[PDB]
């Protein structure tokens, strides 16, 4: 997970191909309420077919799964059981001759 | 050429006129009408440049105005 979210703080943005976000004409209002987004997108989606299935934003490797110390002594203290462990030493007991 | 065309009159003479038109239009020209001041100077070097006149121009979706260089984009609410 560490190696992941390192991976991703690379991976943090879209570094290339950004969003052709041009804008047109501020097309005469004299009706409607501009809302030109909606028509731009589907103008866009007709003229260049963005989901041919084909290109792809490439931003990282999708690769390299770096791993190192950095992180593993996150670690810090297990919570493990055996912090008492009168019973399981009585367990050994059991068995503290070769019987059963 | 071709030699004979399906046709009709518009018979009760009605015909639609249409919400809105986007037009496609080279950098030079499209600038030199973004840089304009006011729509009217737009309105009439448009009327100019392509002969279109209101009401009576009669228009596509996808019609052309110059090879390489403009077209018709689409037209509301019909085609």
């Amino acid at each position: 997970l560490k190696s992941v979210h390192r991976w991703l703080s690379a991976a943090d943005q879209s570094e290339v191909v950004p969003g052709n976000d041009n804008i047109e004409y501020f097309s005469i209002n004299e009706h409607g309420r501009r809302e030109e987004n909606r028509l731009r997108l589907k103008t866009l989606l007709q003229q260049d077919v963005v989901h041919e299935t084909k290109t792809s934003t490439s931003a990282a490797s999708e690769l390299t799964a770096v791993v190192t110390i950095n992180d593993l002594l996150e670690a810090c203290q297990e919570t493990k059981p055996s912090i008492s462990t009168s019973e399981l030493v009585k367990l050994r007991g059991i068995y503290d001759r070769f019987q059963k | 050429t071709m030699d004979f065309c399906y046709f009709e009159p518009i018979l009760d003479n009605v015909v639609p006129v249409l919400d809105s038109v986007t037009f496609l239009i080279n950098e030079q020209l499209y600038s030199k009408l973004m840089d304009l001041p006011q729509e009217m100077q737009q309105i009439q070097f448009l009327h100019y440049k392509y002969n279109i006149n209101s009401m009576e121009t009669v228009v596509h979706s996808r019609d052309i105005l110059t090879s390489g260089l403009c077209q018709i984009l689409n037209c509301s609410p019909f085609p």
